[PDB]
Formats: C-alpha cells, structure tokens, sequence
C-alpha cells in the first residue's frame, strides 16, 4: 500500500546485495506498485485473463502517475526510461521471470499460478499474453500523461523501445549503470573539497588531516559497494547468459550493456574506479 | 485520486 | 421465465401448446420458452475484443451443446429429420437473440438482450456488427449443438446449409406450428369418430340426441379453436413482418410455407379444417 | 455432465 503512495527519493536508499546474495535489487523494484495484483485472490481461462489485465492496468497507471511525481512532474529522459524499467518489471513478474520474489511478490506469483495454472506449456503463455497486453500496459502507465497532452504522448517516450523484451539482468544494469555516473562526481567532488594537495612541501594531506582521512574512508566505503554491486549484476549476467537462447542485438559481455546506455563509456577507467587505482583516488587518498 | 474507470477506457 | 430449469430437461412435445395470450401479436411455441440460456444470461466495463470474440462465443457455445444434447434426449436419442427440424429452430432463435430480432423478449430475454447491448453497443450500425458477428460464427454454433451425436460418429444426415440459412423468426415459428398440427389432427379426429361416427337412429347422427358424442364434439370445438386463433396470429404477424422489409424469394404468402413443409398440403382443405366446414367435421358434428 | 473443454474444443 505504501508503495503506492509516495516514492523514496531517487538513490535515497542504495541498491541491495544482502537478501539474495547472487542478485542486486534497486529500490525502485522493492516499491513497484502492485496493490491490485496482491490482493486478488471461475472456470473460464479467458474471463481470468481479462480480470487480470484489469487490476494490472490499474497498477500501472499509478505506477507510473507516481514516477512522473518522483520526477518532479517533468518530461525527460529520466522519466522515460523508469518507465521502461518498471514495466519491464511488470512483464518478468508476469512472466515468471522476476528476480526478486520477495514478501508479496510470492504471493502476487501464486495468484499467477491459480490463473495460467501449473502444466508444463504454462509458462509460455504467459509470455504471449504478456506479449499481446504490453502495449496497453505501458499506454496505462502514460495516463497522467495522456490526460495533459492528449495524444501527443507519444512523441514524448518511444513505444518501440518500452516494449522491446530483454532478460531482466539487462535493464537492471541499465539502471545501475545510470546511477552510477550520476553518484561518482558528486563523491568525488566530496573528495577534493577536503583531500586535495599536500599538507607540507611533501606530503599528501590524506597522511595527517583527519577531515581528509574521515572523507577518504566515506569514499572507500562507497566505492567498495559500487564494487561489489558490479560483482554480482555482471556475474548474473553471464549466468543468464549461459542458460538461454541469449542472442542480443549486439551484446556479448555486460561491459556492451554499458556501452549502450552512457556516453564515451571506457570500462578500463570504469574498472580503475570501482577497484581504487584510478588517478583521482590515488592523487588523493594514497599516502604514498 | 485516480478514476479507475477512465484510465481503463484510455488504455484503449 | 427460467434459466436453469430448462437447461436441465425439456417438457414432451405438445405438452404445453401455443401461447397467443402473453403477446397478442404472436404466438410463442414451448420450445422458445425452454430455450437454454443459462451461460448467457450471467455473462454480465469489459468490452475488449476478447470479451465478443471469445468469452461471449465461448459461452454461447456451451449453450449450444446443452440445447442439443436435451433436444436429442427429448427426441428419445433418435438421430432423425425431427431431431434435425429441433436443432434448426432452435439454432434459428440463438440467431435471432443474437442479432435482436427475436419475437418473444420475455422475463431472462430481455436481461439477455441488455448484455448484448453493453457488448456490442447501442450506436446505429452496432445492428449491423451484431449480424456480421453471427454470420460469422454460427457454423460453429451449429456444431456445437451436434457435439452429442458428434461423440458418437455427423455432418451428413443433418444438412449444414439448411439450418445456416438466415429467415425470419417468423417463417421458422410457422413450419414448425404446422409440424405440430398435422400431428394433433389425426388424434382428434380420431377420438372424435370413435364416439360421433354414425347414427344413433335410422335417420338422426349421434351428435343430436347421444351426449358423450356431443362433449367430444365440445373439445374438438375448443382445440380446432385454439389452432384457429393461433394460426390467424401467426400468418398476420407474417404479412406485418413482410411489409416492413426489402425479400425472401419463393414465399409470397404464409401458405407457400407451409407448401413447402408439408406433403400434398391442401390451402383450401387446410382453411376448412380450421374453420370447421371440412367434410369430416361436418358429417361427424353438425346434426343438420 | 458435459466436458466444456472438449465441446469447445470438438466445436473446431
């Protein structure tokens, strides 16, 4: 319930390694709204199906009403793209796909099984249903849009691309990728204010100046779970990777994911960062 | 503060 | 009327005649009143393409099967022309309902009727849909409706093309009220020589002076009677239907129906019958 | 008394 009213902060609380120790949720996946879906639960299959898609309209519509309030009410890249990776959470949950399965979730996925049931084929149709639903889906999640520029919400966020269907590992390291450029200059910026220079003719001011060696340490401790979260998001990729059709557009390593998603990506600086031997850090927080 | 109805009728 | 009841089990044929009483205009016959229902009338905001294409045919279907199962039941499990006359009137009425032009709109009916109307809708050419959407599903209502022989062979002894081919209500409800009378006549006639036939003197009929001859008189008189009334209903609610369209070829007046339904079938012998001036009637009857 | 899933089916 909560979930569906009000959102945490953007990056307020840090992706989360400890619950399910080989995957990484983000905070936005533990507050994806699913009011409806959890709180429901005759013979036909196709009354269900639509009983169905009901509740998830509904819960897409505020899914997405509460992103764009996260978003300060602002149309932007930023707001087209949780979009995408709430939806796509939407369709893996629907799918049978979902990586979390955590509280409600388990019980949003027994009243899944109550209505395509168990059998062996089960599972694919709940692939097709999700593959014939989507687009109304996503349509659902630009109703406080739609309700302002009345048609021409279209022209804001691409459907083609919101639709596409990719493993969920995919877009979480999206996500990550695109949290993590927006955490680094900030934290290093906190770096410089208090490390930078030396404190004599020789010494580096990280050797005696405690506000120095107290920023120093927050850096560490913040690098090191940008380090561990990378871990265990590019070891799941490969994992997935190995265990399906896995043929992508052009991606072979998770480092491409990267690639795609930021700027003059360059994952040989990327690995200097996450492992503390980057030029900044060592300028800095190296006393030799 | 959301019209379920009308955001079901939208989604079409 | 009923629903459930009569998903159940059907009356013997010519239990309960005609009913002209209900709506002065038209003659009801016992078969329309039983018609199953049941799925259709708690089929009901849910107007997707699904809910008319699947769900309402899907439960249609279902319905189809009942009737015909309870009609070869009623028919004693014969697979004969009777059986087949049955599955054709009562595939005709489905059809009528569907496409609102059904004669009878009583108690269930007219629930029925508004779910049609929240599906299809209630603009101008929604009448129209509603056509094109039978046309294009009634093979496989018929179909269904023959489920129950079809369990046990199908399609030979009873003819698809005859039963498809759209007519009036009205042109249907006439064949099967003449099936109907030329089964009751020889039975009344019947009991009618076995206590008239003759004289009670050298020159009087029974019918002048011998009382048990004269209450069998009596009930001839009120079933004749009946037939009467229910045959002017019908074959004005004939004429009225055929002014009021542009037309079926072949059938000009409501005799050339029944021209084609009976054998050797007389007009001027059948209006003598009805009117009480046929030879027989006369002879057995009419003291003077 | 009537397989609903075979009548829907056989219906085909």
């Amino acid at each position: 319930m909560k979930n569906c009213n009000y959102k945490r902060k953007r990056r307020e609380r840090d992706w989360d390694c400890n619950t399910k120790k080989d995957v990484c949720i983000p905070d936005r996946r533990y507050q994806l709204c699913m009011k409806e879906l959890t709180n429901l639960v005759h013979r036909d299959i196709t009354f269900r199906k639509l009983y169905l898609k009901r509740k998830l309209i509904y819960d897409a519509a505020v899914e997405g009403d509460l992103l764009l309030k996260l978003n300060n009410y602002r149309y932007n890249k930023d707001f087209c793209k949780d979009i995408r990776w709430s939806l796509g959470d939407f369709g893996d949950i629907i799918m049978g796909t979902d990586m979390e399965g955590i509280g409600y979730s388990k019980v949003v996925e027994n009243n899944l099984r109550s209505i395509f049931g168990t059998d062996e084929k089960a599972q694919q149709r709940r692939k097709q249903w999700w593959n014939e639903s989507k687009a109304q889906i996503w349509t659902a999640m630009m109703y406080s849009v739609k309700k302002r520029l009345k048609g021409n919400f279209i022209w804001i966020c691409k459907l083609n691309v919101a639709v596409n269907i990719e493993p969920q590992i995919y877009r979480w390291i999206r996500e990550w990728g695109r949290d993590y450029v927006s955490e680094l200059p900030t934290e290093v910026q906190k770096l410089k204010e208090k490390c930078d220079g030396k404190i004599n003719y020789t010494d580096k001011k990280v050797c005696k100046v405690p506000p120095c060696q107290n920023a120093c340490k927050s850096y560490d401790q913040w690098i090191t779970r940008k380090k561990n979260q990378w871990d265990v998001l590019s070891n799941k990729f490969i994992s997935v990777k190995n265990a399906e059709k896995v043929q992508t557009a052009g991606i072979v390593t998770p480092y491409d994911i990267l690639k795609q998603e930021l700027d003059e990506f360059n994952e040989v600086a990327f690995e200097n960062e996450i492992n503390k031997r980057d030029g900044a850090y060592i300028e800095l927080c190296v006393c030799s | 503060q959301l019209d379920f109805e009308d955001v079901w009728n939208s989604s079409y």
